[PDB]
């Protein structure tokens, strides 16, 4: 969990999460969200870096923890 | 020492003063024992309680004579709870009252015995007197666990006495027992009974929902001796020539004395070996076989024709040398199977042991038949000597000592602490020396093996002592709350509040198991040898490394030590190192001067024994100094060594576990070589 | 609910190809874990008082992911066991003449089995495969034949490795090496090496029909004194008893 | 017969004749002391217990059951001789240890008991027990009771030991843990308590033979049969089962009987030489996890010595005549075996150690001069330093001749050493160098391990199919055996560099013995082909199985051999000949070298320089390889500099004159941004300070400015690099903007050195606290480059090779084998650097070794990896790597 958020933070992407099928149908609602935003559809790099950007400027994370230091 | 510490506590603060006078203390601390009638050395006035003089004489007999603290404690619980408290551990336990009354049918009784010991025939003498039948069951066996529980099943409902047999040998069926007897019985008269030897991998959940019996074979050769004669049958021993009843009488007292000389372990033989009746019934066989292939009929043979060498042999070789490790106990395995297992032993004037009590003996028993054995075993005397097991009077003194020693360690573990364990530290830091130098590394010395020797162990001496100061340091910084410790900090504390020696700081051979603070007593000492050797390092390069009378105890590898000499010797002639072998002198004045081969060490201290000049000679006082032992190596001529000599080991501890070196030594015209390997002499580094 | 009555709809078998050119299924823990999940959620929900919008939609389709769960986890242990017993009927030979009734029985279960397998192939969908009347006592029947036929295959290698006991020493499948290549003599050499201390090679005669002797790692020989034939003895414990008795019987003579 | 046998051993004999004569040694010279014993003893009578005690044979021809035909007495036993052919095994000395282990075994066997020798391990337990079990003639087991314990066939092997009548010896029972070994002893307990019953007093008839439960049913127990319990005990067995202690056995015996079954006169003053030397190398010398002083070591020192001694006499025979140095030729056996393993400290000690037990002999070595030509030969055109001798170079020619030697005894040669020895180039010069000189073609398999899963290095069925696919290491076994393509004539040396492990060595435990076979999951053996050498180039030992270790010889590669003058040889010899740019170049190579010679001398200011910079303090580990290939790629930069100098000025091109200046200049900077580039600033400044007072080379004139300060420029002046920062005013919107950098002191010295590292193409590591400016100090560098394109890549704890590996196939294009299999990126003309976030991140494994880290490290320096899909070599075209971290103490 804290591997994925890693990346998940410090880049904004999971490269090693949407393969296969769940891939192609992210492609897929991702260009059907940029055309009803107004976004001009790209190549599948292109709109896979805007969909990564859309996910920097609407996802917060929030972690709560123990004030327990040695944690 | 002890009165100096005693005399610390406020109750003794003159102490020298009136020990100075009352010339009678001599004579009581020469008394066999001294706390019957103890001085009166505290300085009190008003005090009279008879409690107050009780702990006051306790203290008094940890000081003077601690071999009786055993006694002395005795006497504190007599006077604190009266002279009746412990008494009813003399008399012998009747399970009848316990186990109708107090025991519920719930509550198993364990039948908890030593290895080496059987309580089965307790409870079926039990049974015996209350006739009440058993359902004893052997464990071990795959069916066997079936039968026991049919046997709990059907017993239950009827309150039949079940009994299992070395249940320990299976701890998770022991476990399964343990969660199905929640369970509510029928039956009141129900009683169940577990025997088992006292083994750690048995489920405490049992332990503690059980009634634990513990049961110990008495000690003494008469006892050990009724024990076996009661474990041989009679039919085995009465058959054939009848000199198979005196064979079995002297591996009777061979099997009592060598299993009682295990209670003396230090001074008997060196570690704890496992004599259990496995032994004697190889010994047993052994005899039999052999007594049927030399007398095949069933005629008186005589005793010149007992296959003598046979015996001795199988068992010096192969049943009781079987499980001696090192070369020194087997010397003496052998030296009691000759001493006894000889044509001789058929005699009337024969000693089973000489020297016992003074100067009594203990004669044969001029018997035929095993009834006048048992006889003669059970008319031997209540008292006994260490004497009858060849050992000096004194190893019962040592004994004594070592059980009050651990008795005070088992109640000072039966016993915020930021403040006392950083007073602690820091009066370790204070003690121990600083750090320690090696800056000497010439090209020319590199040949010494004795630079060799000596430069490894102060690198090593003086790592140790860096990381030593370092972590201590690091508890001392941690105590006051500027430093937060970690996973090694935090064992480390909980090692050194406990006093157990670190696992970290143990790089050199230690006794298995000591005080922190002597730990830290002999690291001071071996780093302040360690620093004069440095220093005379630094004063000249191979010239002073010869004369340091260096003290053997402290090194970290003596035989490291040993090899160097050698090696040094090797070089300083055209010799090479095995045509070398070491003679060693013995001297009184420490300003003695040494030869070129000649190597003194300090240090020494040897055991049972004591050298006029350079003769060995028995003594009753043990643990004698060797002031400036010197050690040299000559030309080996190959020749036989004398029959007045003796091979003593060197060990570096008093436990007696790791071997240094082997020391010849000329004993006085009087004594014999045998006398010597049977009272356990020894030399002893520290 | 949703993604359940849909995940059944686009659902393959994903077959393989196997080296007897039939074809296989693959995929297991996707064919387990996923079911398990489906069945507790439906069960969740129809346990759960939030259902009022789904009064029958699970009932009719919690049977059905139990005959799911009941086929395929009897046919896992039915191909495992069929690929095992096709691999040892196989790759052994004489496999035919011993064991005939078991080698028989085999083939007609293989068939059997390859024409199930035919059958899911040309619909490989398992909505496709499960409204097949037949198919779980089929399974069950074939499953409880492999069970047997083991059983049996288990028996006939400690009967015929009671029989000159040094045959404790090999495993199982040595042991059907040794037991089904007596034609091919060569490849029992790399055996004698766990089955006795020194003897690595039986000294054969020109047609490999007459045992003359054995041999060792160095190349040490010990002909024998009177050679045995394993013409007269074709079964191999016979023959092989018999030189480790001519064996012992040479060394005492030399 | 004894005087016979030992003049029979001297002359030519077939080795199964000799190893007959040498068992015929063993056993007359036990006879002899027996006899001797007897003798001395003035034993009369046969059947006194001194000559009863005695291992007697006694046959009877008249006997028609083959079994009984031979009896065998021991004291009391009376065995018989089970006619099983042991074929010629190896013999033990009967020392008197010996001795009284038989004679306690065979008591423990008349009791119906089992025998429990126990003591440290290396004593001869084992193979005493199975020496008796040999003389008796029985079948005896050893089970391996430390690892590779096959639990489920325990179950058949009882009931063969029970239906054979075979033996079974437990190599160390011990070393079982708690829930085998509870089942193992039911199992040894139900054996001997069924045995014990064929001693009964009123049923030692047996007219039921009596049988046990093992299987779930009844097996009947041979009498024959024993079972033996060998520790380092459970009290299920503690009364059926007699112990004997082996703690030490004589040592001084054994090596004697060997060497005079060796033929070897004075064997009692050899053996009484010899075994306190290998006491002693057991304290004088450095304790180390590959030495073995132990009693099969010293076994095989003195075959090695008897075949050195069979050689001498047969050498002299072609120029009986028997006067050669005994002691000498024990030497050289102890120094052929011992020296290749020794560190270099150990190596005078083992030499004061030798004159200190064997005084006055010396050791003499092997000249092997047809080698150390091709050796010349092979080196020198390699840029490699080549000795003879105390001269430069020799330890590394030693240490390649003793690699030689190694690879001719044995076949799983380790070389092992810290990391910046030349193990590497030893191996490669030995296969050049074996090639030249034999003719015989050698290829190299530098197959790294720690970098692919284990079921990539071998293979795994799956368990559905049941197909079998073979790994990287499994299909090069199948290439070299099946495959011929001048099989015996190529020299496969597959060389394991890496780190050892025992997880990928337990498959090649089976492969490093004289097994030499690999077993597969799926049941297929295949061979180790003889002119196959499996080579482990590891850098230590600290977490390899005691196994593998002792399996295999080696050579130990100090960091003593490798001297700083030899790489400083090697960096001046490529300098002058390997081209910067793949014919003016070389000119002002060698132009640059003859100016920087005097420097990369013996001691002077590199040398001096790198001996201060070691007692600094750095933020990483300080290793010589790393500061010296830093420098030796700056001043290839300064080079390169150069080049693009003449280029911009086709005229007046800078001459001699202006090239010493800036050359001089410029390793003074090299030298204090490479070896303190790693350190504080005070550490720098430190570096600086001693430089000024022991360098010649013109410096900074204010001395209250650091030199490294200071820029060289391409006119040979320290221009300051204050001269060089510019002041921006950065547009409103982009105020503390992302990838928006001010110029200062540290961007603009650090851009110069990412630069000088970038353009050779080096992978490099920014290491500083969180925050410091390593990322934006990378990216103001990389994109400023046209062509440098960059990939991010973030590494973490669970970050694995598959990550490189899915960052290629997205990335880069896996050309259709131009010249083999080729991994480039999609775009031609472009560089990609993979920026490593945190490379020193990574979890550390329970054996010490990153596999990601290894995975980078091998396309680094072997330039490429292996393909997982169809074993192949796949080489790296345009792929660089770059790197940050937090200190390492973080
Ligand atoms: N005479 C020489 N012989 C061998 N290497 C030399 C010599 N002179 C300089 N060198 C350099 O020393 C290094 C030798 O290291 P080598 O590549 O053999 O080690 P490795 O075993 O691959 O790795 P590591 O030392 O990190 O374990 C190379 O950089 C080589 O250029
Ligand atoms: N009496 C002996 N004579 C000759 N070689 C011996 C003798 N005792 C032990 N050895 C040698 O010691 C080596 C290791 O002995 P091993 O059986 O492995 O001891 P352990 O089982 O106690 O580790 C063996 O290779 C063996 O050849
Ligand atoms: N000239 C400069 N020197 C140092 N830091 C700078 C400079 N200009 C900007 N910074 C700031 O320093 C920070 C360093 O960030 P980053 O490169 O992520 O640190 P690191 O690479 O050490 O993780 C940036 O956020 C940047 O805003």
């Amino acid at each position: 969990f804290l591997e994925r958020m890693n990346t998940l933070l410090a880049n904004g992407e999971v490269p090693g999460l949407f393969e296969g099928d769940e891939y192609a149908t992210l492609m897929t609602q991702c260009k059907e969200g940029a055309q009803k935003e107004g976004l001009m559809l790209d190549s599948h790099e292109e709109l896979y870096k805007w969909f990564t950007s859309q996910v920097i400027r609407n996802l917060h994370v929030v972690f709560t923890m123990n004030p327990s230091s040695e944690g | 020492e002890a009165v100096v510490r005693l005399s610390c506590l406020p109750a003794f603060k003159d102490l020298i003063a009136k020990v100075q006078a009352d010339e009678q203390f001599g004579i009581w601390l020469d008394s066999s024992s001294p706390e019957q009638t103890v001085p009166y050395l505290w300085s009190e006035e008003t005090p009279a309680t008879p409690i107050g003089q009780a702990i006051h004489r306790l203290l008094l007999i940890q000081a003077f004579r601690p071999d009786r603290l055993l006694a002395m404690a005795h006497m504190f619980v007599s006077t604190n709870l009266g002279e009746s408290f412990m008494s009813i551990m003399e008399q012998p336990l009747d399970l009848t009252h316990i186990v109708g009354t107090e025991v519920k049918p719930n509550t198993p009784v364990l039948m908890c015995s030593v290895p080496g010991y059987d309580a089965s025939g307790h409870v079926e003498d039990l049974a015996a007197e209350q006739n009440t039948q058993i359902t004893s069951i052997a464990i071990g066996s795959a069916e066997g666990f079936n039968q026991a529980d049919k046997a709990i099943n059907t017993a239950v409902k009827s309150g039949r006495w079940v009994m299992l047999k070395n249940v320990h040998l299976a701890p998770g069926w022991l476990m399964q027992l343990e969660k199905k007897l929640h369970s509510l019985q029928p039956h009141a008269c129900f009683r169940l009974f577990l025997t088992m030897e006292i083994n750690p991998k048995v489920p405490v959940n049992l332990l503690r929902a059980g009634r634990i019996f513990v049961f110990e074979p008495p000690p003494g050769v008469k006892a050990n001796m009724l024990r076996t004669f009661s474990s041989i049958p009679v039919s085995r021993i009465c058959k054939s020539p009848n000199e198979r009843a005196r064979l079995y009488f002297l591996l009777a007292w061979f099997h009592a004395i060598i299993q009682e000389r295990l209670r003396y372990a230090p001074l008997g033989w060196s570690k704890k070996y496992e004599f259990g009746e496995s032994d004697l019934r190889s010994a047993c066989d052994t005899v039999d076989t052999w007594l049927d292939d030399t007398a095949k009929g069933r005629q008186n043979i005589s005793p010149d024709k007992i296959p003598w060498s046979a015996l001795k042999t199988l068992m010096a070789q192969s049943i009781y040398g079987g499980r001696v490790d090192n070369e020194f106990d087997q010397r003496l395995l052998n030296t009691f199977l000759e001493r006894l297992f000889t044509t001789r032993s058929f005699d009337s004037e024969f000693k089973l042991a000489c020297k016992v009590d003074g100067h009594k003996d203990i004669q044969m028993p001029d018997g035929i038949r095993r009834e006048e054995f048992v006889q003669w075993v059970e008319l031997l005397p209540d008292t006994q000597t260490p004497s009858w097991l060849g050992l000096p009077n004194n190893a019962e003194r040592v004994l004594l000592t070592t059980q009050g020693v651990d008795m005070i360690s088992k109640m000072l573990k039966m016993q915020a602490w930021m403040r006392t364990l950083h007073t602690t530290a820091s009066n370790w830091l204070h003690l121990i020396p600083q750090t320690l130098s090696h800056l000497k590394r010439t090209v020319e010395n590199i040949k010494d093996p004795l630079f060799r020797f000596f430069e490894r162990e102060v690198k090593m001496g003086a790592k140790l002592l860096q990381d030593v100061r370092q972590d201590l340091a690091d508890v001392v910084q941690v105590c006051e709350g500027k430093k937060k410790q970690t996973n090694y900090l935090r064992t480390l504390i909980n090692e050194l509040v406990k006093g157990i020696l670190p696992r970290s700081w143990s790089h050199y051979t230690v006794p298995a198991g000591m005080t922190v603070i002597q730990w830290v007593s002999d690291f001071s000492e071996r780093i302040k040898q360690l620093q004069n050797i440095s220093l005379a390092a630094a004063s000249g390069g191979a010239k002073e490394l010869k004369n340091i009378h260096v003290c053997l105890g402290g090194l970290f590898v003596p035989e490291a030590y040993i090899t160097a000499t050698r090696q040094y010797v090797a070089q300083a002639n055209s010799w090479s190192l095995e045509e070398l072998c070491l003679e060693v002198n013995v001297t009184t004045s420490q300003g003695a001067t040494l030869d070129a081969c000649s190597f003194g060490v300090t240090g020494l201290k040897l055991q049972g024994a004591t050298c006029n000049n350079n003769k060995l000679s028995l003594s009753n006082a043990i643990s004698t100094a060797l002031p400036l032992t010197q050690l040299r190596w000559v030309k080996q001529t190959n020749t036989e060594k004398k029959a007045s000599v003796v091979t003593l080991p060197v060990y570096l501890n008093f436990t007696r576990a790791d071997l240094i070196f082997t020391v010849d030594f000329e004993i006085a015209t009087k004594e014999d070589p045998r006398s010597f390997y049977e009272r356990g002499v020894a030399v002893l580094c520290t | 609910l949703k993604q359940i009555r849909e995940v059944w709809n686009t659902y393959e078998l994903d077959l393989v190809n196997y080296q007897n050119k039939c074809r296989l299924i693959r995929g297991w823990d996707d064919l387990f874990n996923k079911v398990k999940e489906h069945i507790n959620s439906v069960s969740a929900m129809k346990l759960s008082p939030y259902y009022k919008v789904f009064e029958e939609d699970a009932l009719s389709w919690e049977d059905k992911l139990n005959r799911i769960m009941a086929l395929f986890d009897v046919w896992i242990d039915v191909q495992r066991r069929w690929v095992y017993l096709e691999g040892i009927f196989t790759g052994s030979a004489d496999i035919k003449h011993l064991l005939p009734v078991e080698t028989q029985r085999f083939q007609s279960i293989s068939t059997e089995f390859l024409a199930l397998m035919k059958k899911v192939s040309k619909s490989p969908l398992v909505m496709d495969v499960l409204n097949i009347q037949g198919v779980q006592r089929s399974l069950e029947r074939l499953a409880d034949l492999l069970g047997k036929i083991q059983k049996a295959l288990g028996e006939y290698l400690e009967r015929e490795r009671s029989s000159f006991p040094r045959f404790y020493f090999v495993g199982d499948e040595d042991l059907l090496e040794i037991i089904g290549n007596s034609k091919n003599v060569a490849k029992l050499q790399k055996h004698f090496k766990k089955m006795f201390a020194g003897v690595s090679s039986i000294i054969l005669n020109e047609d490999n029909s007459v045992v003359l002797g054995i041999s060792s790692r160095e190349g040490e020989e010990v002909m024998f004194k009177t050679p045995v034939s394993i013409t007269e003895h074709p079964k191999i414990n016979e023959w092989l008893t018999l030189v480790e008795k001519e064996m012992r019987v040479t060394l005492a003579k030399l | 017969t004894l005087n016979v046998l030992a003049d029979s051993v001297l002359m030519e004999q077939p080795p199964l004749r000799r190893r007959k004569l040498e068992h015929l040694i063993t056993e007359l010279v036990h006879q002899r002391d027996v006899t001797r014993s007897l003798i001395k003893s003035k034993i009369d009578n046969a059947k006194s217990f001194e000559w009863l005690s005695q291992m007697r044979f006694y046959f009877d021809p008249k006997q028609t059951d083959v079994l009984q035909q031979l009896s065998i007495q021991m004291a009391n036993a009376k065995f018989n001789y089970g006619f099983e052919y042991l074929g010629v095994q190896d013999k033990l000395v009967q020392t008197p240890l010996t001795d009284r282990c038989y004679l306690t075994m065979t008591q423990a066997l008349e009791a119906r008991l089992g025998g429990s020798p126990f003591g440290p391990a290396g004593t001869g337990k084992t193979e005493s027990v199975k020496a008796l079990g040999h003389q008796l003639g029985r079948f005896v087991l050893v089970f391996n009771c430390d690892e590779t314990f096959d639990f489920q066939a325990m179950g058949r092997i009882f009931v063969g030991l029970c239906q054979v009548g075979a033996w079974g010896c437990f190599d160390e029972f011990n070393r079982l843990e708690e829930r085998m070994l509870s089942a193992v002893s039911q199992q040894v307990q139900c054996i001997q308590e069924a045995l014990r019953e064929h001693s009964n007093p009123n049923y030692d008839k047996t007219s039921a033979p009596i049988t046990c439960e093992l299987l779930n049913k009844q097996v009947k127990v041979s009498p024959d049969m024993a079972i033996f319990i060998t520790m380092n005990l459970p009290d299920n067995l503690k009364k059926l089962f007699r112990s004997l202690a082996m703690t030490k056995p004589d040592r001084q015996l054994i090596a004697q009987v060997m060497l005079y079954s060796q033929g070897f006169r004075t064997a009692e003053v050899l053996a009484n030489k010899i075994v306190p030397f290998f006491k002693l190398c057991d304290e004088q010398l450095s304790s180390q996890s590959h030495y073995d002083f132990g009693l099969r070591a010293l076994k095989s020192v003195l075959v090695s010595a008897g075949n050195v001694k069979r050689e001498r006499i047969q050498k002299i025979k072609r120029e009986i005549a028997e006067n050669l140095p005994e002691q000498e030729i024990l030497i050289q056996s102890v120094c052929e075996t011992m020296v290749p393993k020794l560190v270099a400290e150990d190596i005078p000690l083992l030499f004061s150690l030798l004159s200190d037990v064997f005084p006055g002999v010396q050791y003499h070595r092997g000249e092997m001069t047809a080698l150390r030509e091709e050796l010349k030969k092979v080196c020198q055109e390699m840029y490699l330093t080549y000795g003879d001798g105390e001269e430069v170079g020799g330890m590394w020619v030693e240490k390649v001749l003793q690699l030689y030697q190694i690879t001719q005894i044995n076949h799983g040669l380790m070389m092992v050493g810290p990391s910046g020895s030349g193990k590497s180039m030893a191996w490669r010069v030995l296969l050049k160098a074996l090639e030249r000189l034999e003719g015989v073609e050698g290829v190299a398999h530098i197959i790294d391990p720690k970098a692919i899963s284990k079921d990539h290095l071998y293979g795994t069925l799956d368990p559905n199919t049941r197909e079998w696919t073979d790994g990287l290491f499994t299909h090069v076994l199948r290439k070299i055996i099946d495959s011929v393509r001048g099989e015996l004539q190529k020299r496969q040396w597959i060389v394991f560099d890496g780190d050892v492990d025992p997880e990928w060595v337990e498959n090649l435990n089976s492969v490093l013995d004289d097994n030499k076979l690999l077993t597969l999951p799926n049941g297929e053996r295949l061979s180790l082909p003889p002119n196959v050498r499996i080579m482990f180039e590891v850098q230590d030992l600290k977490y390899a199985t005691l196994a593998t270790v002792s399996r295999c010889g080696m050579v130990w590669f100090s960091e003593d051999v490798l001297s700083t003058d030899m790489i400083f040889n090697n960096f001046l010899a490529r300098l002058r000949s390997i081209p910067l740019d793949d014919s003016p170049m070389l000119q002002i190579q060698r132009d640059a070298a003859t100016i920087m010679q005097p420097y990369f001398t013996s001691n002077g200011l590199v040398t001096k320089a790198l001996e201060h910079a070691f007692q600094l303090e750095h933020i990483m580990d300080l290793t010589r390889l790393r500061c010296l290939g830093s420098l030796f790629s700056m001043l290839h930069q300064a080079c390169r500099n150069v080049a693009q100098y003449n280029a911009n000025h086709p005229d007046f091109p800078m001459q001699i004159e202006q090239l010493e200046r800036y050359i001089q200049r410029y390793l003074v900077y090299a030298i204090l941004w490479s070896l303190s580039g790693d350190s504080r600033l005070k550490m720098r400044a430190e570096l600086g300070e001693y430089i000024r007072r022991i360098t010649t080379v013109p410096l900074p004139t204010a001395p209250n400015i650091p030199i490294i300060d200071y820029e060289v420029s391409i006119s040979g002046e320290w221009s300051p690099w204050q001269a060089k920062v510019p002041q921006i005013e950065v547009e409103t919107h982009k105020v503390a903007a992302p990838d928006v950098v001010v110029p200062t002191l540290d961007t603009v010295r650090h851009e110069a050195l990412l630069y000088t590292w970038l353009a050779e193409h080096k992978p490099l590591v920014l290491c500083g606290p969180p925050g410091s400016g390593k990322t934006m100090t990378l990216f103001s560098a990389l994109r400023a480059l046209p062509d440098m394109e960059v990939v991010g890549l973030n590494f973490s704890s669970a970050t694995t090779p598959e990550l490189l590996l899915k960052t290629f196939d997205h990335y880069c294009e896996y050309r259709r084998t131009p010249n083999g299999v080729v991994l480039a990126p999609v775009q031609l003309g472009k560089w990609l650097v993979l920026f490593c976030d945190e490379i020193n991140l990574p979890d550390m494994d329970k054996y010490g070794t990153q596999r990601v880290i290894s995975f980078i490290r091998q396309m680094v320096e072997h330039g490429g990896f292996y393909r997982t899909s169809d074993q192949t070599w796949v080489k790296l075209e345009r792929i660089q790597f770059v790197g940050a971290c937090n200190p390492p103490t973080d």
